[PDB]
């Protein structure tokens, strides 16, 4: 009969607790294993891979493919946005259901860099130059290319660069920010505009689109597990 | 940098989850409850388990039993402590068919006794695959002549769990909801897919009505 | 490059990439892995060479092709053959799709493989018909608009959900490239042998599902010519064939 | 500080460390 | 004589109940909630506001209390009975009903206790998103220097759901838990006079000026 | 006799004074270990880090006593301001010198504080004061002799004997700290460290410091000295970073 | 004692040497 | 392995 | 193995050996 | 012998 006092938290179920229980197979031969392509280790593994981001978050496109084309034309002015959108990646339509925003819906903290990869599928005959920005927050979203302008940006040809990849960095108070909306966790804006006119020859359609995807850099993690809000269920399935 | 240890599927996967939960009564004598035991007919736990094609795992079971009296006409009712019975039976072996049959015995299906009032009781299980690694998908059919069945199903084999009061409660009637709650440990994923996006409508198959990519704004400028 | 298998060559040429699977090559299956006891039929340059499927036409509408593949060299000679007289078999591709247009032609395609791409229902209570899921050399079609639930045991086709119920946006995490008619003519995807067992039949389970679907859509201005085919070109790789009986059907 | 208690391996705890 | 039981870590390293709320049996359906807060509560808030910023892990206990409520039925036996606490982070689904999916935590970290044992007790990291927990703070929520001004735009610390996990007794019965929270590996920097004047608002410094101290007659009065 | 020479600038003050060295750190620039913002910062130096002198305010007999939000007292005085506009995240400390001189015929005494988060109470205790009411850069802002009465609805609670912040007044000594007695004291001098819980933060959103001038001991004077004697603030950025640099506004 | 059950160092007792 | 009890009888299985 | 808890002879078990 | 708390108030008796 050892001596023994039991603390309180006895007779508990803690659902993210990590004791040891007792088998009810016991010395069951387990079939052994195989080299099956594709071993996934960590999540980030896949938040890390590109994926298509629908920008055109229109009413009408949404419920088809337009949603992920961005609409660019041979115009007569100069310096007019392609497209804004804020930097949630958890909480914004635009990315809250990429690969990278369905991950950290199932996280409540995030924190690092996000690729931006952009490619051009106008015709081969067509070139123009774009520029990519990313204002931080403090000041209103940039409404002309001059307020772009004094941000984190770059200038993209499309003549060499098919593809163009805006590395956004991480420009934070805190290590961390919530994947859920917080102005205390603001993040920035994501602007695109027009750095000369998409010129095109004769015989060439003029108006072309453009895709997007994001990824997470190497220095991006998340934290304090919670579950996704997009799924729901009303009775078992059966 | 920071540490992305709380990414790890280990962790993503390692969390009690709350799978079926059934009910029985201490009266009649049907007042045994039974569960083909899948995983699709709770959405969470199948839409995390979804985010990979193939997975291999160690399973922690743990039951939440919880009992409740019903409305009874007597003078007065003072039910002893309950006890419950929870029987696996693999696929193929006996199955009770009332409360009191002999498969009750247990003689070589496991089974656990656990009394109200006691910690929740708990139970590890290894890897009971037939193949190499569990499958979340399958794009084929049961039979070779490419019908008959077509999904998950033609491999979900898994065997039945029966509930049953070991009680011999007489006065007050006692209804009881035992809740059957999984956590993988020891896991291996491969080949990662898309995240769920259409509501599950099926716990046997993929069957979805098609909803819109994503939440919508008004213009590509909107913010 | 040239990359001639057996009595076959493609073209590609490009002096740019092909993308291997997982990162994994085909290889044969290890004694190690293996449970068959019985000595499996290997035959090589038979069956590990290019077979070219039909060809479909890239219109200004179309909203994706797909074929499960199994059940797309399932007719295409040797390999059909073997696939038919075998209870087992094991195979990794190397699928090599073929579109080319020109300069004044803009559009932009996904190719994906997707394996065990199990589809949904129109109808909730019901699964796809074999022909509905399968066709051969016939590559089936995604759809522009849904499908209607009333018609039973039919695909549900819309493409922004893939027939899955996932994101279309979202295919990306399975080996693929993309066939951007501004800088790309053809699409190489080295796939190897992707499924839980070590070998499964190859009538009763389509482990792959080659996917083409068009996120930018092909345009032209008047004059510039205006049909232009994709064709698929799918090989065998270290094909495997164990339990030799009668054949199938 | 952690043994393992019972004989068959799934009885362990995650592989968290 | 030595100024161990000064510490910080003694000061504070003593369990406290930041709040309690209740619940009942099926009668309306009802769950509680609480948004987590160390401001409801007079006692800890001035123990922790005797610091500008602090870091530490917590010491959960919970004291759950159940009690029969009056009914109208003949023979109310009512058998042991069993409760759930969810932890819902920001952003997370939100139980909406009593029976609602949301309590399946396949994520959401949740303790599923039984009555007459000893309360159950889990500690829980720095979850802060900053280098230290902030006690107070002289700026806004938008950088409009408008919108919300003070400690509660720091605080998406995530609400908390309590439910009986038992189907309804042909009897009522309403229960109360107690959390306890119990600073744990404590560091304190920048201290700050004590609290004077009576807390009013959970959300803000807000107070209504009382005197210095207590008063005498003369300053020669002993 | 010591001269403090930051920049263009240069304070004269002190014989063989005492300078308070905030919570005993000098400041220092954010180290790449502490530091999240990926952007490399912008460290104007000379530009920034000089003394900037505030409006003079009078000491009368009855003044309860004066403050300033730090962030929002240098917004609009030079380069540092134009740099807090343009930066999405800055970072500072300072060097604050309270001026104050009168004869040896007059007597008084100033506490002069550095109150780190000083969070301040509201009159009508279902409000939080307003942005005008909490901040008066280039504008102290005053403590009252009298308790505020509600109804005002964004009015801050400035009665003196609890700092606006509910406490006792008697206790602000515990946050860095001098006293300009008039009997043998001219100036007060604090060199305050960056004090916040993240390594960077929003200058406007975010006073990390609040200055307080209290007179505890009432200005007198007999007939015939000088009435009017004045307190002039002079506060000094050091080792100012900037990050993420964008659009300015305000 | 000189003893931590726990893989997390949230959950050891408090500094009280 | 570590046995409590003095009689062979109380100890475990012999599965290894 | 067998270690004595208390601190009395009483207190021990039986010399079943 | 070995106590297990810091305190000497929680060690048994003297004997």
């Amino acid at each position: 009969g050892l001596p023994v006092m039991t603390t309180p938290g006895s007779t508990q179920f803690l659902t993210s607790d990590d004791f040891q229980s007792p088998s009810a197979m016991p010395q069951f031969d387990v079939t052994p294993e195989m080299q099956i392509p594709g071993r996934v280790n960590n999540l980030m593994e896949i938040a890390e891979v590109d994926s298509v981001v629908p920008v055109n978050n229109t009413e009408a496109n949404v419920n088809s493919l337009k949603a992920y084309q961005i609409p660019v034309q041979s115009n007569s002015d100069n310096g007019k946005q392609v497209f804004g959108f804020p930097l949630q990646p958890g909480a914004n339509g635009v990315l809250n259901r990429t690969l990278l925003g369905e991950i950290l819906n199932y996280y409540t903290h995030w924190s690092g860099s996000i690729k931006l990869t952009f490619m051009f599928c106008g015709s081969a005959m067509a070139t123009g130059k774009f520029l990519l920005a990313y204002s931080p927050p403090g000041a209103g979203v940039p409404k002309n290319r001059k307020d772009a302008m004094l941000g984190t940006h770059v200038i993209w040809d499309v003549g060499l660069q098919s593809s163009c990849v805006l590395c956004v960095p991480w420009i934070s108070q805190t290590h961390y920010r919530y994947v859920v909306e917080d102005e205390y966790t603001a993040a920035g804006y994501i602007t695109c505009w027009y750095q000369t006119n998409i010129v095109v020859p004769a015989d060439v359609q003029s108006s072309c689109d453009i895709l997007c995807f994001v990824s997470a850099c190497n220095d991006f993690s998340v934290r304090m597990l919670k579950d996704t809000p997009f799924i729901r269920q009303d009775t078992f399935y059966q | 940098y920071h540490s992305r240890s709380e990414s790890s599927i280990e962790n993503f996967l390692c969390r009690a989850a709350c799978v079926y939960y059934a009910t029985y009564t201490n009266n009649s004598e049907k007042g045994y409850a039974e569960w083909v035991i899948n995983t699709r007919q709770v959405a969470q736990l199948r839409r995390k388990l979804e985010l990979f094609t193939y997975l291999r795992f160690d399973l922690e079971l743990t039951f939440v039993i919880t009992s409740a009296q019903q409305p009874s006409t007597a003078t007065s009712v003072d039910a002893p402590v309950q006890t419950h019975q929870i029987m696996y039976v693999p696929p193929g072996g006996p199955v009770p068919t009332k409360v009191t049959d002999y498969a009750w015995q247990t003689s070589t299906n496991p089974s656990v006794f656990w009394t109200e009032g006691n910690a929740p009781p708990r139970m590890s299980i290894p890897f009971i695959s037939i193949g190499n690694a569990y499958s979340c998908f399958y794009d084929g059919w049961t039979q070779f002549s490419r019908n008959g069945v077509y999904g998950i199903n033609t491999l979900n084999n898994m065997g039945t769990l029966y509930m049953r009061h070991v009680n011999e409660a007489g006065q007050g009637p006692i209804k009881s909801t035992v809740r059957i709650y999984f956590k993988p440990k020891h896991v291996k994923a491969w080949v990662p897919r898309p995240p769920r996006l259409c509501q599950y409508e099926k716990q046997k198959n993929v069957n979805f009505t098609p909803t819109g990519v994503t939440t919508t704004r008004v213009g590509i400028t909107t913010t | 490059r040239s990359i001639t298998l057996g009595n076959s060559t493609i073209t590609t040429q490009e002096c740019a990439n092909v993308v291997v699977g997982y990162g994994v090559w085909p290889e044969y299956l290890k004694d190690n892995e293996a449970t068959a006891e019985d000595q499996p039929t290997q035959p090589d340059v038979a069956t590990c060479r290019f077979y070219t499927l039909e060809s479909v036409q890239w219109m200004k509408n179309s909203a994706g092709w797909w074929w499960k593949l199994p059940d797309a060299l399932s007719q295409m000679g040797l390999f059909g053959q073997n696939m038919q007289y075998h209870y087992l078999g094991r195979t990794g591709y190397t699928i090599h799709v073929q579109c080319n247009a020109s300069k004044f032609h803009q559009g932009c395609l996904l190719v994906v493989c997707v394996p065990e791409a199990e589809m949904g229902c129109s109808n909730l209570n019901n699964t796809p018909e074999f022909a509905e899921l399968s066709g051969g050399d016939t590559a089936r079609m995604f759809t522009d608009t849904q499908i209607g639930e009333t018609n039973s045991k039919k695909v549900q086709t819309a493409v922004w959900n893939a027939g899955m119920g996932v994101g279309v946006g979202n295919l990306t995490i399975y080996p693929h490239q993309w066939i951007n008619l501004r800088t790309n003519n053809s699409a190489t995807i080295v796939m190897p042998y992707i499924n839980s067992v070590p070998m499964d039949n190859m009538f009763r389970h389509n482990n792959l599902t080659l996917m083409i679907i068009p996120f930018v859509p092909l345009n032209y201005s008047e004059g510039s010519s205006p049909y232009v085919p994709i064709t698929v070109t799918i090989a065998p790789m270290c094909a495997e064939y164990n339990g030799l009986r009668l054949a199938s059907s | 500080t952690n043994i393992n208690y019972y004989k068959d391996a799934a009885s362990n705890s995650a592989n968290r460390q």
